[PDB]
C-alpha cells in the first residue's frame, strides 16, 4: 500500500511506479 | 588570505564580487569551505563543467549532505524519539496541535500522527485546517527531498480538494533550501497554478514561492506572473503571487514583477484596495527590493498614482524594506501605517545593537502609553528585532502585556513570545506558557496562540534558529527576512488572516529555519571529532551553539581554514 | 497585570495606562 | 490635550490629572 | 508540457499521470 501500479492507486482510489517518479 | 575575502564581499551583497572570488584561487578545500559559506548564505553561483571539482562544489552548494549530517547529530544527541503534542503541554485545538507537532518534529521525518495512513489524522481536521495539517507533513520532512516526495505522493492524488492543496505545499516546504538539479517541485506543481479552484492556486503557488525562494529562475517568474492579471484569481491568489514572485525574485529588482505588480495595484478599484490581503503586494514589491536603498525613489514617484488610503501603506512598506538593513538614522527619525511604520523601525534598528537598545526602550515606551491602535504592532517589532534571543527583560515585558485587555496586543504579545524564544528549551518561558495557558483556558483564540508559542519554543527539539544572521552575525540572509516578514505583515491582521482561513502562511518561517550545531570535517570531508571550549567549558562535537557564543577549539592539532567555527569547518592538519 | 511584579521607577504606580492605577 | 482622573484620555479617545502627557508623571 | 519526465532524462504526466 506503499506504491501504485500500471493505472490505480489503491490508498485514495484514483483511476484512469518507482515511487514518486514518472518510470 | 582568501577565506575573509568571500565574507566581506557577500556583505556588499554583489554578486560580481562573489564570483570573482569564489575562482581565482589556487587550492580546492579552500573552495569546498567558500562553497559551504555560499550554501549557508543561499547563494547558488553556476559554474563551468570544465573546473577542477566542479561535481563537489555544486553538490556542497545544494546543500545534499546537510540533511544527513543533520541526522548525524540526531543519532549523538539520542533525540530521534517522536514528541507528540500532549508531551509539550474543537477542530481549532486539532489545528493548534497539528501546528505544534509540526514545529517540534521539524527536520526529524519521524511523527506519531502523520503515521505510514494520515487519514486518520486529515480527516479529523476540517476545511483550511486540514489544509493546513497536510501542510505539515512536509515540514516534518525539510530537507529529505527523496523520502519526503516519497511519503508526500500518496496524498497528491487526494480527492479531497483542501488535503490535495496541502500536499502541494508540503511538496514545496521539503525543497526549501535544498535546490536539488531534478526540479521535482516545477514539475509537480506548475500545473495547478492555473487551476479552477482557487485553493488549488494558492497551495502551488505558496509551493513554489518556498521551494525557490533562494533563485530569481526566470521560467518560475515567467510562470507565475500572468497569474496575478488572471480574472478568476481571487484577492487572496493575487497576493499570495506577488508574495512568491517577491520570495523568489527577493532583492534581485526583477524588472518584470515590479512593472506586474504595479499594474496589478493601477487596476485595483478604490473599493478592493481596502481588502488586507491587498497589502501583500506591497509587501513582494519591497521583498523585491529589500536593502537596495536609496534606488527606491524611482518606485516612490510611480506609486504616487495610487488612492491616498493605500499610498501610506504602500509607500512606508516599500522604503522600511529598501532600507532594512541599512541601519539609517535618519529613516528612523522619519518613522519616530503606523504599524508597518513600527515594524520598519525595527526591520532597520536590528543592523546595529545601540540601534537596537535604543529601539526596546522606543517599544516599551510605545507598549506602555503608546497609541492604542498603534501598540498592536510593537510585540511583533519586539519578536522582528530578538528572533530566538530570549532576553529576559524582553521576555518580562511581553509576560506583562500577555493579559492586555484588547485581545491584539495579547495575541501578538503571545507570538512574539513563542518567537524569541523559538528553538531554544529556555524552562523559565516554557513555564511562562503553561502559566498562560492555565490563565487563557476558556478563550480560544488565546489557548491558540499559547499552543503556537509553546511548540514554536520547541521547534527541532532545541536544534534549530531562526535568527536571519550567521557567521559571527556580520551577514544577513535575505531569504530568512522575507519569510519572517511575510509572517510578521500577515500578523498586522491576526484576527482575519491567521485566526481567519489563511493560517497556513506561518508555514513561510521554514525560509528561515537554519542548523545551529557546529560540525568539523577531515579534508575527505569526514566526520573529524575535536574538542571545543564554548565561551561567549568543553564538549565533544559535534556541538550546539546558541544565539552568541564563539566556540575555539582547545588544542593546536588543527588549523581550520575558516578563521569563524560557525556550521561546517574543513580542518586541515598540522 | 493585576499588581509586585516589577515596575521601571513608575512610583501610587504608574506602569502603563492600561493596567488599574 | 491632558488627562483627568476610571480615567479618561481624550488625545488618545481611550476610556478605562498626569503632570506630563507623555509620561504620566504621577 | 513543462510538467513531465522522459529516468528523469538523465538518470510520463505528473498530474495526469497518463
Amino acid at each position: 500500500s506503499s506504491y501504485s501500479m500500471h493505472y490505480i492507486y489503491p490508498y485514495s482510489s484514483y483511476t484512469y511506479k518507482y515511487q514518486w517518479r514518472g518510470a | 588570505r582568501f577565506p575573509e575575502a568571500l565574507r566581506l564581499a557577500l556583505m556588499l551583497n554583489d554578486m560580481e564580487l562573489v564570483e570573482d572570488i569564489f575562482t581565482s584561487c589556487k587550492d580546492v578545500v579552500v573552495q569546498k569551505q567558500m562553497a559551504f559559506m555560499l550554501g549557508r548564505h543561499g547563494v547558488f553561483l553556476e559554474l563551468s563543467e570544465d573546473v577542477e571539482e566542479y561535481e563537489d562544489l555544486t553538490e556542497i552548494m545544494s546543500n545534499v549532505q546537510l540533511n544527513s549530517n543533520f541526522l548525524a547529530l540526531a543519532r549523538e544527541l539520542d533525540i530521534m524519539e517522536p514528541k507528540v503534542p500532549d508531551d509539550i503541554y474543537s477542530a481549532r485545538m486539532n489545528l493548534a496541535s497539528s501546528f505544534v507537532n509540526g514545529f517540534v518534529n521539524a527536520a526529524f521525518g519521524q511523527d506519531k500522527l502523520l503515521t505510514d495512513d494520515g487519514n486518520k489524522w486529515l480527516y479529523k481536521n476540517k476545511d483550511h485546517g486540514m489544509l493546513s495539517a497536510a501542510a505539515s507533513l512536509g515540514m516534518i520532512l525539510l530537507w529529505d527531498v527523496d523520502g519526503g516526495l516519497t511519503q508526500i505522493d500518496k496524498y497528491l492524488y487526494s480527492s479531497e480538494d483542501y488535503i490535495k492543496s496541502g500536499a502541494l505545499l508540503a511538496c514545496g516546504i521539503v525543497n526549501s533550501g535544498v535546490r536539488n538539479e531534478c526540479d521535482p517541485a516545477l514539475a509537480l506543481l506548475s500545473d495547478f497554478v492555473l487551476h479552477n479552484s482557487n485553493t488549488m492556486r494558492l497551495g502551488s503557488i505558496f509551493g513554489l514561492g518556498l521551494a525557490y525562494a533562494g533563485s530569481n529562475r526566470e521560467d518560475v517568474l515567467t510562470l507565475l506572473l500572468p497569474v496575478m492579471g488572471d480574472s478568476k484569481s481571487s484577492m487572496e491568489v493575487a497576493g499570495v503571487t506577488a508574495l512568491a514572485c517577491g520570495m523568489i525574485a527577493v532583492g534581485s529588482c526583477n524588472g518584470d514583477v515590479t512593472s506586474t505588480i504595479l499594474q496589478t495595484i493601477m487596476e485595483k478599484s478604490e473599493t478592493e484596495l481596502k481588502d488586507t490581503y491587498a497589502r501583500w503586494l506591497p509587501l513582494g514589491l519591497g521583498l523585491n527590493h529589500l536593502g537596495k536603498g536609496e534606488a527606491i525613489e524611482a518606485i516612490l514617484a510611480a506609486l504616487e498614482v495610487v488612492s491616498e488610503p493605500f499610498r501610506s501603506f504602500a509607500n512606508t512598506l516599500v522604503d522600511v524594506c529598501a532600507y532594512a538593513g541599512s541601519g539609517n538614522v535618519l529613516k528612523v527619525q522619519q518613522l519616530l501605517h503606523q504599524g508597518v511604520a513600527v515594524l520598519g523601525i525595527a526591520l532597520i534598528a536590528m543592523g546595529e545593537e545601540i540601534g537596537a537598545e535604543m529601539a526596546l526602550r522606543t517599544f516599551g515606551h510605545l507598549l506602555r502609553y503608546g497609541e492604542p491602535t498603534l501598540r498592536r504592532a510593537v510585540p511583533l517589532a519586539l519578536a522582528l528585532i530578538s528572533v530566538s534571543n530570549p532576553r529576559l527583560n524582553i521576555l518580562d515585558t511581553l509576560s506583562k502585556f500577555s493579559h492586555d485587555a484588547d485581545p491584539e496586543v495579547s495575541y501578538n504579545s503571545i507570538f512574539a513570545m513563542g518567537m524569541v524564544g523559538s528553538g531554544t528549551n529556555n524552562a523559565r518561558l516554557a513555564a511562562m506558557l503553561r502559566q498562560l495557558a492555565q490563565y487563557h483556558a476558556k478563550d480560544p483564540n488565546n489557548l491558540f496562540m499559547v499552543r503556537l508559542a509553546q511548540g514554536l519554543t520547541h521547534l527541532g527539539k532545541g536544534t534549530l534558529t531562526l535568527c536571519p544572521y550567521h557567521s559571527d552575525r556580520q551577514l544577513m540572509s535575505q531569504v530568512a527576512v522575507a519569510g519572517l516578514l511575510t509572517v510578521l505583515v500577515s500578523f498586522l491582521d491576526v484576527r482575519n488572516i491567521i485566526l481567519g482561513k489563511s493560517h497556513y502562511v506561518l508555514y513561510g518561517l521554514v525560509a528561515a529555519m537554519q542548523p545551529r550545531m557546529l560540525v568539523t570535517f577531515d579534508e575527505e570531508l569526514r566526520p573529524l571529532p575535536v574538542s571545543v571550549r564554548v565561551g561567549q567549558q568543553t564538549h565533544t562535537t559535534p556541538v550546539l551553539l546558541a544565539h552568541g557564543e564563539r566556540a575555539e577549539l582547545a588544542t593546536e592539532e588543527f588549523l581550520p581554514v575558516t578563521p569563524i567555527l560557525e556550521g561546517f569547518v574543513i580542518l586541515r592538519k598540522n | 497585570s493585576d499588581i509586585s511584579q516589577s515596575v521601571s521607577s513608575a512610583v501610587q504606580q504608574y506602569y502603563s495606562y492600561y493596567y488599574p492605577v
